[PDB]
């Protein structure tokens, strides 16, 4: 997941 | 922030290189997009933590971000392939350990061809002799310009700021920098177009069953993570 | 040749205004791609002869001339499009009788993606407020740089594509703006050229689309100025 | 064509 990523880590 | 600081900060954001090895057996069409695919899977990972780390960039809405990344990562891995290539004539530097030569890219139907845009704009970014500092403000400045929307134009010039700013330091004649500055950002529509071939070919691979695609990969790949 | 004179070849090469000789009227999936072939048509003849009228450009090889010509019609069609656009927010100027809004994009699929493409980099030459010799620099430089005795034609093109550059930094220096600023506004209209490629990789890909399909008539230039992107 | 217009006026 791209947004993850961006927001998650 | 201090165009030197900005270039200072997008070299310690420089990603660390991604450990790749080369399959033991000569590369069959399926090893070679096995390899291409799996790097650019762990290089994806990379790029939005570097991203994170450009001035102002996770100061950008969340919605802007997603579309800056979707619309330029083949961009950059391939902006940081040429880079990587540069010191290396004929060859393609995907990674450390993956050295591939125009040669090997028969193995795969429609590959060679990109393989060719990619060592040709390798040679003009050589022929310039492309610098370090240059090279890091140009990197970014291609995530910059894959175009809040205020905030992306403010960031777009510091970095141009910087760019500019690395050119004058190297001390040839006003009228010299500003030829300089024009020869490298042309060679952007260059990366641009290889970009979209590249992930042209990635989605017919796909499609051809010739090499699945993961899941980071394949969102990046489809671009509309937000629908 | 100074950078001045050379913008003034450029201005000379500039091929005439066109018209589909279309009757005003309202837009249909039809007479929209109908009229868009059609002006591509038109316009693709005038710009072989401006190609010609670029100094040099006759001199390189009749390989380089055709490739280059191949490579980058469309972004210089798209190109001209946004200069003729620019003094029109919200509208797309294709050509006089050729005049088409967001919301008239919505009736053909696919290609509402690529007039806000357009638009939008319509939009932000204008807010850079692109100027008339600046456009003619650009335009040169979108041939020049598009693709890529046998040789020679190489450094030949090199030196002409380096020319247009510095006749782009000229023009850009008698704005009379600080040296700072002109070395930003080099790069801003640079940086555009990458949109400018985008929009037009999108508008082929739909073209390409609707010539497979038939629903266009697909006129010989055209049509293969089309197919040799394709091969 | 645009060869013969490349070497036609
Ligand atoms: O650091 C890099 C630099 C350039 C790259 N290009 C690829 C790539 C990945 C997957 C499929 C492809 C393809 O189908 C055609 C051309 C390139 C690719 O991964 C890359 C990683
Ligand atoms: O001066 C211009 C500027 C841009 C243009 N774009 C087209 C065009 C012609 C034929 C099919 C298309 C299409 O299917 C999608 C988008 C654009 C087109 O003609 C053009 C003429």
């Amino acid at each position: 997941k791209l947004v993850q990523l961006l927001t998650t880590t | 922030l201090s165009p030197e600081q900005l270039v200072l900060t997008l070299l310690e954001a420089e990603p660390p290189h991604v450990l790749i090895s080369r399959p033991s057996a000569p590369f069959t069409e399926a090893s070679m997009m096995m390899s291409l695919t799996k790097l650019a899977d762990k290089e994806l990972v990379h790029m939005i933590s570097w991203a994170k780390k450009i001035p102002g960039f996770v100061e950008l809405s969340l919605f802007d971000q997603v579309r800056l990344l979707e619309s330029c990562w083949m961009e950059v891995l391939m902006m940081g392939l040429m880079w990587r290539s540069i010191d290396h004539p004929g060859k393609l530097i995907f990674a450390p350990d993956l050295v591939l030569d125009r040669d090997e890219g028969k193995c795969v139907e429609g590959i060679l061809e990109i393989f060719d845009m990619l060592l040709a704009t390798t040679s003009r970014f050589r022929e310039l002799k492309l610098q370090h500092k240059e090279y890091l403000c140009v990197k970014a400045m291609i995530l910059l310009n894959s175009s809040s929307s205020r905030k992306l134009a403010h960031l777009l010039n510091a970095v141009t700021d910087a760019l500019v700013w690395v050119i004058a330091k190297s001390g040839i004649s006003s009228q010299q920098q500003s030829m300089r500055l024009a020869n490298l950002l042309m060679l952007l529509s260059h990366v641009r177009h290889a970009s979209n071939k590249g992930m042209e070919h990635l989605l017919n691979m796909k499609c051809k069953n010739v090499v699945p695609v993961y899941d980071l990969l394949l969102e990046m790949l489809n671009a509309h993570v937000l629908r």
